[PDB]
């Protein structure tokens, strides 16, 4: 019942995943269309056309993208001070130092950009003049948010099936 | 051969060790099925290694010769213990017959041509019979995609 | 062309029939004595005797 | 046109909001009260590092702003969960060809 | 043999991928022209209409001078029958398809064998035999 | 088929009988053993002869 | 045939020995990443047609034998010498030089083999236009003719 | 339904073929073959006049 | 092992979440298992590994290795349950051999079709799709509906709109596969046809590439305990 | 597998044979296997050779006669091309009936 | 059962069991009935699937035995006897519609 | 065992054999083809179609099928009633055929 | 199956007898099979199309097959 | 004598012979999709039948 | 589907194709890109496979010999006999490669599951000569006048025992045909019924095939 | 270039994107589903917008507007429904 670790979680909690009709049944029609237009954006680009997601992504990247992981990075760093913490002139343990400095780091970096994201996804998913005006036009029906969703589940489980034998593979 | 079609289909060469040609169906089938018999004994030519080197190392008088006090034998579920390995190659033998059998035998009447071989004293006589000309006519043909077409 | 590694005008599947006529490559082709080859076989020589003399030097000092 | 939430589940779902946003301001200052006292309490009495100290103090803070915001976040999660699962069932059987 | 006799199942070994140039193209004429379901035979050819234009006239296909013509049922001498108006009708059916067919053979027809095909050793293998 | 099932139990009886003994090696126990040697061949050729495919070949 | 196997083994070993020039090494380059990204790498069993599935099959099974299998043997052979030295060295059996050495041995014979039956390989993609990995490789084909002034097939 | 197979009944030729006005004529649910798939392998006993004849008098179905 | 309501909350209809669940089911069960048995072992060989000493000494000495030790001992349980479950292993379609986890065909086949057979729309539903959709309320009931025209409600002529009206409703085709939806299609996602990208009309049907009983690939069920004879 | 699946492997030993070969066993055993290898690998690749003969076999059954059709019809329409070169040269001579000769 | 569609005359099913009922042990009617029920599948509750059905089970009894055309569409009875041995072309044609007629579901 | 095997030839060969001798006015056709059906049908000459792939490889079992199903043409044969189905793909792995009841002939498998 | 290998012959007798069948040929056919007697054997000019492929290469080449045409004029008047 | 060559001496034989004489396989031939294939080696040398 | 008459046969359409440019079926076609290859080994494949003739100079003329051995073929070249003209594959010309099948098999009198249970068919031969003679002597003497061997073929009849004599020759041999027909020869010279003289089924065991009523007996159903 | 980030290709759509190296280094992400945890890090969430705001008093940046129904749904359902049985 662990499957928190044996299932990949990094997808889940981040680029606006977690809206969903119940969100769409309380905000407004410029915000639906707002919000359905960052959703599918981040989900599923391949539905929007190619200048228009390239421009959705640059957004994106100049928003939460890099700047969430900038701020992991930062986390991370923060908790690599003193990577020999536990060195001596007698014996200084390689394995338990890198051991030690992996295990803080990849979760410093997880706090960081979870921290970024919710701080910053807000901001700039409302107010983004360029999020605006690819609503504006696109303006995504509530079909068309069914769609992308069911496509962006389909995806999900695609991405652990694909990765499914990554050791040896004949294929039989 | 008629023409550049080699229709020699044998060819074997002097001295030679298998069958004579694969072009055959049968010839194939007996060719697996003996390789495949030969391959699947190992265990037992196992056994025939160890029994030799033993008797001949320490079962002589001079090398751990052993006093056999057995006044009778009291064996029970020996030989049909042993019938498995028998039993084994007679299964194996009745299925590759069964397989090759059953695609050349009990098919006389669905023919598609006749003829009739009688041997006669020092040679053959092989008879067309007038029906066989019309049958030559009557083939179907399996033009295009797998159609048959009558003409 | 010097380099065309076909010496026998013959496909893949050989369909040519023998005696298998010699190509206008393999008119020029010198078995096992070509340039490149040659140069292989000097220069893994040469990196021999390099080592060799490098070793020796060492000890003659 | 397009397809129009339904009118009990979405005014159920407005109230559910109002209610949470007013309990994640709510539980966001006790939080940051809990984790204040925490971090005085550890430094009164306890005979411990810094770090066990800040731990604490921060797992204490997240732990008192659960216990302020477990009903509103519960009740919200139960009304999003229905509301969903019958707007789901309904757009599956209006796109459904 | 038994339930593992060879001991080894090749499943890796594939179909052979026919190569043909416009095998498509014919066996599409080939199928419509089965689908009409002409009597002559002849017509089976692309070019049958270009073969032997008295089937279109007479069905005279061959100079019975020397040779008696002498019918004993409908599938006898077939090749001597003109194609029937309604047959024709049902000839009409598949133009389009013998028109593509035509043109692809041209096409085929029109290719050759330059000097730039330097792989021309390696052709099997490039034509799906290296199985 | 089923006749060489009391022949594989006379070739396991002498292997076994001619294991776990005292070995006095004389000029007649080589023959009996080139004749063993010499049945084993023999009922392969046998067992192989009665598939009716191979015997119609 | 395999008579043709020999022959195309033989005349890519001769290739190997004349040179690799430099249009013919971009164009090995090519090859190598479409063969690497859309076979090597690229499961068979994922294409849609069946058959594509299947041809993609036979050209991972020939790349696992003649470039992996070449190549771990190949390391294998380094690592056993290597071994063998260092042994007599230590006078003992040591643990560290058969994995590194068959690591390193790997790598390096990895590409030198990729770098002869380079145009092999792909011989074995010409599926046709009928199938979107033949698409593909008619696509990477024509940019490699274009490159190399010449008509393949 | 899921069993349920065409096992070989009334193979007409299903042209792929973008162009083929056949297709368009296999369209037609009045469209009319040259023969019954069930007969087209069944022995003609008509006499070659009669069927010569017959042919003749043929209308197209369109 | 899905929390089946869950999946459903997210686009998936009931025979939808049915065919996901069964392959989450399927991954999540396999590893789990493994897990599971990589438990019991360090329950029960924990001597075993410290006895396994003498052979290597160095274990006795630095104790940070035990745990490795147990660490890649449960590893290795995880992938050998993996490797039971989630590879390939690929085997014969046999009724009398199908059902018996001999090989992994059955999730192998689900997840091979679902890979090769799923594509994005790559454009956005039309509005007369839309209009359709909406149009679409409660008509797929048993019952078919008695579709009126009024002149002065329909317009157009009485037979176009009834064979309209079938078109639309009756006869089922989808919009998706009506001809004037197509050319609108075509005629907006040039800017995509601009990148050579097919446009996909029809959504991913789910049910058209997952199957729990494995009917759709037409793999016989296993003998012993299916009434149902397929193919 | 052996001695071990019986309760009493004394009376096992007597039920068979009342002779005892274990060692022997159990040393050919493992060289069986260690053996046993190569054969194997052997008998692959002729059953690989086999399968494809096969498959060339159905091949040539399948596409030889359509081949042969192909070709056939090939130079007919090759012939058939140079009959409308000749048919219009025809024309021509007909168009100027001693002009072209 | 090699024209049938089952593995097994136990795989055969209802309707094929009611195949052995149609005709006595000593008759190939039996194989055509199965034929017959096996090209009534997804069929029977169909009318148009049972006309489709009645005219592959003819196409399928000319392919066996060749006869005139029109001749199987003079059979004087359609019903069948058990002692009916597959000998001609309109008894296949009598077997393949009882087949046809068998199928239920 | 033998005895059994020999039972069964006893009481399926012979017998039946020595029981009608004479042309018969009444059913002489059906007596006959009941006797001949009692011993043509033994199942030991036919019950190997049903595991084929065991002894028939994959483009083998294809090369085959269309002679299996073209060796039992005439209707007329009560053994070939008792013979499994030869419309049935390779176990393993079947190259040519993707539907089993979707062929392009009556008679032919393909 | 096993086909040996025979490239085009283009030998100078059985190229005349195609040529000759395929003059024969087109003189007919050009009238659309309405001449006097069928004298043509469309299966051996099959053979023209493959014996002598060079000289397929005249028929192939225009102005080769108008002096052709020429020539066969002059030989028919 | 007794387990190496009985057990390699026919795999090496063919392994050496299939490297060096293609299975014995005459030259001309048309294609290879077309033509009869000659398998290696399959009767045993060192097996007694 | 623009006209109404769409698919009915153009009027006076000679279905010619003279000056068509085939450009516009270039969309319709997709060719490999090793074709010319291709091309190549298909025409070298049909010429060396359905060429089963040399073409003689002498006669000018291609020409043909029985099949036999390659080393006849090669080491006794020289002494080349039985050799004719090509007829060619067909006499107009068609191709005739297509694979063969099976044609529907014709209808039979005597069953062969009769006696089938024994690979020689001897008392197979045996029933269908007695069946056939039967059959002639029912139908001897007409058949000059009143079957096939009528004078005006027109009239012509096949005769009524054709098919029983078809099966017996296609079940017996040329020996056992000789040796029935000198019998049925003695018992034609006798005009002697097996009625005449049947008295075995007196001394028959009674049987249910064998009722009274034999109409009542076949229970029709369908 | 991020262009050849949007091209639709099969083997594109059906390329592993995760490395073994992402299993072990990406695994902290499921601590999500613990309460504990994710009240941990909305607090820290919280406490980074009141400081937010204290900054955005300076020029350039705008703070989190209470009115902003989008901003509002995101921050209360950022974790609404994460569960690792899903995907
Ligand atoms: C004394 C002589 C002798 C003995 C002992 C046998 C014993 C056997 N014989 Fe035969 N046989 C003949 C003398 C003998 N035979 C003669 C003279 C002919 C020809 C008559 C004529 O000219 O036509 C003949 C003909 C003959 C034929 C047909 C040849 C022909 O068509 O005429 C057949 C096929 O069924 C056959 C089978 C057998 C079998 C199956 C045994 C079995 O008893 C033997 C099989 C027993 C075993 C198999 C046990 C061996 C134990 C093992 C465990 C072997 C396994 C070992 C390895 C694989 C390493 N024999």
């Amino acid at each position: 019942v662990f499957e928190f670790l044996f299932y990949n979680q990094q997808h889940k909690t981040r680029n606006g995943y977690f809206i969903n009709h119940d969100n769409l049944m309380l905000a407004s029609l410029e915000e639906r269309k707002k919000l359905i237009f960052y959703f599918i954006a981040n989900q599923v680009p391949e539905k929007l056309d190619p200048v228009d997601r390239v421009k959705f992504n640059e957004e994106l990247s100049d928003n939460l993208s890099t700047k969430a992981r900038l701020i992991g990075s930062l986390t991370g760093l923060i908790g690599l001070v003193g990577f020999p913490y536990i060195s001596t002139r007698i014996y200084s343990r390689p394995v338990l130092n890198i051991g030690l400095s992996l295990l803080i780091c990849p979760f410093l970096y997880y706090v960081g950009n979870q921290l970024t994201y919710s701080v910053w996804e807000p901001k700039f998913i409302a107010n983004n003049n360029t999020v605006c005006e690819l609503s504006k036009k696109y303006n995504f029906t509530v079909f068309d948010f069914a769609q992308a969703k069911k496509e962006a589940h389909l995806k999900a489980l695609r991405t652990e099936l694909v990765s499914d034998n990554l050791l040896y593979s004949p294929g039989i | 051969m008629w023409g550049n079609l080699w229709t020699e289909a044998s060819y074997q060469l002097n001295f030679n060790i298998g069958f004579s040609s694969l072009r055959s169906d049968v010839l194939i089938h007996l060719a697996q099925w003996q390789y495949w018999w030969w391959f699947w004994f190992a265990l037992i030519w196992s056994f025939y290694y160890f029994i030799i080197l033993k008797v001949a190392r320490f079962r002589v008088l001079k090398m751990r010769p052993k006093i056999s006090t057995s006044y009778r034998p009291h064996g029970k579920w020996g030989d049909f213990l042993a019938c498995i390995i028998p039993l084994i190659w007679c299964i194996n033998i009745l299925t590759n017959s069964n397989l090759i059998l059953r695609l050349i035998e009990w098919q006389n009447e669905s023919s598609l041509f006749t003829v009739r071989v009688r041997a006669r004293q020092w040679y053959w006589i092989y008879k067309f019979e007038l029906k066989n000309f019309t049958d030559i006519l009557s083939t179907p043909k399996n033009i295009g995609n797998n159609r048959w077409q009558i003409n | 062309d010097e380099r065309d590694c076909r010496h026998i005008d013959i496909c893949s599947d050989y369909k040519e029939d023998y005696p298998y006529k010699f190509t206008r490559s393999g008119v020029l082709q010198q078995p096992g004595q070509m340039y490149w080859d040659l140069n292989k076989s000097a220069s893994y020589y040469s990196l021999l005797g390099l080592g060799c003399s490098v070793f020796s030097a060492l000890l003659f000092l | 046109r397009d397809f129009e939430y339904n009118n009990q589940d979405v005014n159920q779902l407005n109230g559910a909001f109002i209610s949470l946003v007013e309990d994640e301001k709510i539980g966001f200052w006790v939080g940051v009260g809990g984790f204040a006292y925490s971090q005085f309490i550890m430094r009164k009495f306890v005979k411990s590092t810094n770090i066990f100290a800040s731990v604490t103090s921060l797992f204490a803070g997240a732990a008192l702003a659960n216990l302020y915001t477990h009903q509103s976040r519960a009740s919200y999660a139960r009304v999003a969960a229905r509301a969903n699962r019958n707007a789901s069932l309904a757009l599956n059987k209006l796109m459904e060809y | 043999m038994a339930l593992f006799f060879m001991a080894n199942t090749a499943i890796s070994v594939p179909s052979v991928l026919d190569t043909s140039p416009c095998m498509k193209q014919m066996l599409a004429y080939e199928d419509c022209v089965l689908d009409a379901n002409v009597p002559q035979q002849e017509v089976i050819h692309p070019q049958w209409p270009t073969i032997w234009p008295r089937l279109l006239t007479d069905g005279k296909l061959l100079e019975f001078d020397k040779v008696p013509f002498h019918p004993e049922n409908i599938y006898n001498y077939t090749y001597m029958r003109p194609l029937t108006k309604k047959n024709k009708q049902y000839l009409y059916e598949c133009e389009e398809e013998r028109f593509v067919f035509k043109a692809c053979l041209r096409k085929v027809i029109s290719l050759k064998k330059t000097d730039k095909h330097t792989s021309w050793d390696t052709a099997e293998v490039a034509n799906l035999q290296l199985t | 088929i089923m006749i060489s099932m009391p022949a594989t139990i006379k070739v396991v009886n002498w292997t076994l009988s001619l294991v776990n003994g005292a070995l006095k090696i004389d000029l007649p126990f080589l023959f009996s053993m080139s004749f063993l040697l010499l049945f084993l061949v023999a009922g392969f050729t046998g067992m192989w002869l009665s598939h009716v495919s191979l015997n119609v070949s | 045939s395999c008579t043709t196997r020999r022959f195309i083994d033989e005349k890519e070993k001769l290739e190997y020995s004349r040179g690799y020039n430099q249009q013919e090494l971009e164009a090995s380059k090519l090859r190598k990443d479409f063969v690497k990204k859309y076979i090597v790498d690229f499961d068979t069993t994922l294409y849609k047609t069946q058959v594509e599935r299947d041809w993609a099959y036979i050209a991972k099974r020939e790349y696992r034998y003649e470039v992996q299998l070449k190549s771990i043997g190949y390391g294998g052979a380094l690592a056993n010498a290597v071994l063998l030295w260092r042994i007599y060295a230590n006078k003992k059996m040591v643990f560290w030089p058969i994995p590194i050495v068959g690591a390193l041995g790997y790598l390096y014979f990895q590409p030198v083999f990729f770098q002869k039956s380079n145009k092999r390989f792909f011989d074995m993609c010409n599926v046709g236009e009928e199938y979107y990995l033949g698409r593909e490789r008619n696509k990477i084909l024509r940019e490699c003719n274009k490159i190399l002034n010449v008509e393949d097939f | 339904a899921l069993n349920k197979r065409n096992w070989g009944y009334n193979a007409h030729y299903k042209p792929e073929l973008e162009r083929s006005m056949k297709k368009v004529l296999y369209a037609d649910p009045n469209y009319k073959f040259p023969i019954e798939w069930p007969e087209r392998y069944m022995a003609e006993t008509k006499t070659l006049e009669q069927v010569m004849d017959e042919e003749e008098n043929w209308e197209y179905y369109k | 092992a899905a929390r089946v309501r869950t999946l459903i909350a997210a686009g998936f209809s009931k025979e939808e979440a049915e065919q996901v669940a069964w392959l989450q089911n399927h991954q999540v069960n396999g590893k789990i298992l493994g897990l599971f048995t990589g438990g019991f072992a360090l329950y029960c060989c924990n001597n075993y590994f410290h006895y396994f000493e003498r052979y290597f000494p160095r274990l006795r000495y630095q104790p940070f290795t035990k745990f490795l030790a147990q660490a890649a001992t449960v590893y290795f349980f995880f992938k050998i349950g993996d490797y039971y479950f989630t590879s390939r292993r690929y085997g014969s379609n046999d009724a009398r051999m199908n059902g018996l986890m001999y090989s992994n065909t059955y999730y192998s086949t689900n997840k091979e079709a679902l890979i090769q057979n799923f594509e994005p729309l790559n454009r956005k539903f039309t509005e007369e799709e839309v209009e359709q959709f909406l149009r679409n309320e409660g008509r797929s009931q048993e019952e078919k509906r008695n579709w009126i025209y009024n002149p002065h409600i329909h317009g157009s002529t009485e037979g176009e709109w009834k064979a309209d009206i079938h078109e639309k409703f009756d006869s089922g085709k989808a919009p998706w596969e009506r001809e004037h939806v197509k050319a609108k299609i075509l005629e907006t996602n040039k800017a995509k046809i601009d990148a050579g990208e097919e446009i996909q009309l029809k959504p991913f049907k789910t049910l058209n590439h997952l199957d729990k009983t494995g009917l759709l690939h037409r793999l016989h069920p296993f003998i012993w305990t299916n009434n149902w004879t397929l193919l | 597998m052996g001695s071990v699946w019986f309760r009493n492997r004394y009376w096992w030993y007597r039920s068979l044979y009342d002779d005892y070969v274990a060692r022997e066993a159990k040393l050919a055993f493992g060289i069986a296997a260690f053996i046993w290898l190569p054969h194997y690998y052997w008998g692959i690749h002729l059953n690989r050779a086999f399968e494809v003969n096969f498959s060339h076999r159905n091949y040539a059954h399948e596409w030889g006669p359509r081949r042969n059709r192909l070709a056939h019809s090939l130079e007919f329409e090759q012939f058939d091309m140079i009959l409308e070169n000749w048919q219009d040269l025809e024309d021509e001579y007909a168009q100027r009936g001693d002009g072209m000769l | 059962m090699a024209q049938t569609a089952h593995q097994n005359r136990y795989q055969g099913g209802l309707c094929y069991a009611q195949c052995n009922e149609l005709f006595s042990f000593w008759n190939p009617s039996i194989q055509q009935c199965w034929k017959g029920c096996d090209f009534g599948v997804g069929r029977v509750n169909d009318p148009e699937g049972r006309i489709e059905a009645q005219q592959m089970c003819k196409r399928w009894a000319a392919e066996l035995y060749w006869t005139y055309k029109g001749e199987l569409d003079t059979i004087k009875d359609l019903r069948v006897h058990a002692d009916m041995y597959p000998t001609t072309p309109q008894n296949v044609y009598r077997a393949c519609l009882a087949g046809v007629r068998r199928q239920k579901f | 065992v033998c005895g059994i095997y020999v039972i069964h030839v006893i009481y399926n060969y012979m017998i039946p054999y020595y029981w009608v001798s004479t042309p018969l006015k009444n059913d002489e056709f059906t007596r006959l083809r009941m006797k001949d059906y009692i011993a043509s049908t033994v199942l030991e000459e036919v019950y190997g179609i049903s595991y084929a792939e065991w002894g028939w490889l994959p483009h083998d079992f294809a090369y085959n099928r269309m002679r299996g199903l073209a060796g039992y043409m005439h209707p007329d044969d009560p053994r070939a009633m008792c013979t499994s189905t030869f419309h049935r793909k390779h176990k393993y792995i079947e190259h040519e055929v993707e539907k089993v009841g979707d062929y392009h002939h009556m008679t032919y498998p393909k | 199956m096993e086909v040996k290998y025979r490239g085009p012959s283009d030998d100078k007798l059985e190229c005349e007898f195609l040529e000759n069948n395929l003059l024969s040929c087109l003189r007919e056919k050009s009238v659309q099979d309405n001449v006097a007697k069928m004298t043509c054997r469309p299966e051996f000019l099959v053979w023209f199309f493959l014996e002598c492929p060079t000289k397929a290469a005249v028929y192939h080449d225009p102005k080769g097959l108008r002096n052709i045409f020429i020539q066969d004029k002059i030989k028919q008047k | 004598i007794v387990l190496t060559w009985g057990w390699s001496s026919f795999q090496i034989g063919g392994y050496n012979y299939e490297r060096f004489d293609d299975n014995g396989e005459r030259r001309n031939t048309l294609y290879w999709k077309l033509s009869p294939v000659e398998f290696p080696q399959s009767k045993l040398w060192n097996r007694p039948s | 589907d623009l006209p109404a008459d769409y698919g009915k046969m153009p009027a006076g359409y000679n279905f010619l194709t003279r000056g068509k440019d085939w450009r516009e079926y270039d969309k319709d076609f997709i060719l490999r890109t090793d074709a010319v290859w291709e091309k190549f080994q298909l025409e070298h494949f049909f010429r060396n496979y359905m060429k089963c003739f040399f073409f003689d100079h002498g006669l000018k003329k291609y020409q043909m010999f029985e099949p036999e051995d390659m080393y006849t073929v090669v080491f006794e070249g020289w002494a080349l006999d039985d050799l004719i003209t090509f007829p060619g594959f067909t006499p107009t010309g068609r191709t005739n490669s297509y694979q063969i099948g099976l044609s529907p098999r014709q209808r039979t009198v005597v069953p062969t599951q009769t006696f089938y249970q024994m690979q020689d068919y001897y008392m197979l031969c045996g029933l269908r000569f007695e069946r056939w003679f039967r059959c002639d002597l029912v139908y001897h003497d007409q058949r000059h006048t009143k079957f096939d061997q009528v004078k005006n073929q027109k009239n012509y009849k096949t005769y009524p025992c054709y098919r029983e004599y078809y099966e017996a020759q296609y079940a017996c041999q040329d020996d056992m045909f000789d040796f029935l027909m000198e019998l049925a020869y003695a018992r034609r010279a006798a005009d002697n019924f097996e009625s005449d003289f049947a008295s075995h089924e007196l001394t028959t065991l009674p049987t249910f095939y064998d009722t009274p009523k034999a109409a009542e007996r076949k229970t029709y159903t369908y | 270039d991020p262009f050849k980030k949007v091209e639709r290709d099969y083997h594109n759509e059906r390329s592993v994107h995760k490395h073994f190296a992402s299993y072990p280094l990406k695994f902290w992400w499921g601590l999500n589903k613990f309460e504990t945890i994710q009240g941990i890090h909305s607090i820290l969430g919280n406490a980074a917008d009141l400081v937010v705001s204290t900054l955005s008093f300076i020029p350039g940046v705008q703070g989190r507007n209470n009115a902003s129904y989008i901003e509002n749904s995101i921050r209360v359902t950022r974790f609404r429904g994460f569960d690792d049985k899903t995907q």
